[PDB]
């Protein structure tokens, strides 16, 4: 609902697949673990943070 | 007409201004993704773009520059929104493009122009879960060279016990800001952990957006803002006083809210920091 510990270490087609199946309006964005980003929470957007092999580093959260 | 987002008065910066103290002469860089220098309710003093692809601060492709810069200095008129310091000098430091997202060496470069070029207060709106050496030995140097330094603590939520307090904020050198609403409870989203250190408004914030625009946004991204503000109107006030002085001074005289893991000292007062 806000939060998907279950994705991390999984693909970004992995990741798009369980987010969009529990929230179908997602705005999901891919970015490298090692990013600078803005600090507003929009209720819409999932960011997905990746490491060197393209695989969720961090949990995906709302915001 | 202009109309006083909640914010402002909740943080008592209306009491700044009758006493006549508006941030006139106190440079803040609001370290972002620029600011639209063609909206007619803001006034930018000057600034530098960091980013290779997008070298006009005095444009904003994404937004979030713009209404961050709002928050801290829309101006005082007839229209629009008002700012915590209308009369602050505004500077655009761009370091996001259009996207949101920046380089944290295009985040460093920002903040060694604003020491370079002698900024009063530093707003970070923006952060990342992990640190450099780089940046922290950037956001020191600032502190050191006497800027108040002030960033979003976060939009992580809670994690057990764990803080999820992200960089620069988490640095003890900066004043790490959560957010709360209009009824002084923490947002849900508002990072937490000891490195919080004060919360001000985050939730249902009205500023202005490019394009002559405004619209009222949630983050941590907009609490920061209207702490960077208070800065301000208390160097207006008290020209003197060092960075230490400043940062005490709002710590000290918070209005209390609860667990300090949640809301760190409190609520921002700058009526009562100021005096
Ligand atoms: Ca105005
Ligand atoms: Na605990």
């Amino acid at each position: 609902k806000t939060e998907w510990p279950e994705l991390v270490g999984k693909s970004v087609e992995e990741a798009k697949k369980v987010i969009l199946q529990d929230k179908p309006a997602a705005q999901i964005i891919v970015l490298p673990v090692g990013t600078i980003v803005t600090r507003s929470y929009r209720i819409d957007r999932v960011r997905l943070f990746v490491d060197r092999l393209d695989n969720i580093a961090q949990v995906p959260r709302v915001g | 007409a202009q109309s006083v987002p909640y914010g402002v008065s909740q943080i008592k910066a209306p009491a700044l201004h009758s006493q006549g103290y508006t941030g006139s002469n106190v440079k803040v860089a609001v370290i972002d993704s620029g600011i639209d220098s063609s909206h007619p309710d803001l006034k930018v003093a000057g600034g530098a773009s960091m980013v290779p692809s997008e070298t006009n601060p005095f444009q904003d492709n994404n937004s979030h520059g713009t209404h961050v810069a709002g928050t801290v200095a829309a101006l005082n008129n007839s229209i629009g929104v008002l700012g915590v310091a209308p009369s602050a000098s505004l500077y655009a430091v761009k370091v996001l493009g259009a996207d949101g997202s920046g380089q944290y060496s295009w985040i460093i470069n920002g903040i060694e122009w604003a020491i370079a070029n002698n900024m009063d207060v530093i707003n970070m709106s923006l952060g990342g879960p992990s640190g450099s050496a780089a940046l922290k030995a950037a956001v020191d140097k600032a502190v050191a060279s006497g800027v108040v330094v002030v960033a979003a603590a976060g939009n992580e939520g809670t994690s057990g016990s764990s803080s999820t307090v992200g960089y620069p904020g988490k640095y003890p050198s900066v004043i790490a800001v959560g957010a709360v609403d209009s009824s002084n409870q923490r947002a849900s989203f508002s990072s937490v952990g000891p490195e919080l250190d004060v919360m001000a408004p985050g939730v249902s914030i009205q500023s202005t957006l490019p394009g002559n625009k405004y619209g009222a946004y949630n983050g941590t991204s907009m609490a920061s803002p209207h702490v960077a503000g208070a800065a301000a109107l208390i160097l207006s006030k008290h020209p003197n006083w060092t960075n230490t002085q400043v940062r005490s001074s709002l710590e000290n005289t918070t209005t209390k809210l609860g667990d300090s893991f949640y809301y760190g000292k409190g609520l921002i007062n700058v009526q009562a920091a100021a005096q």
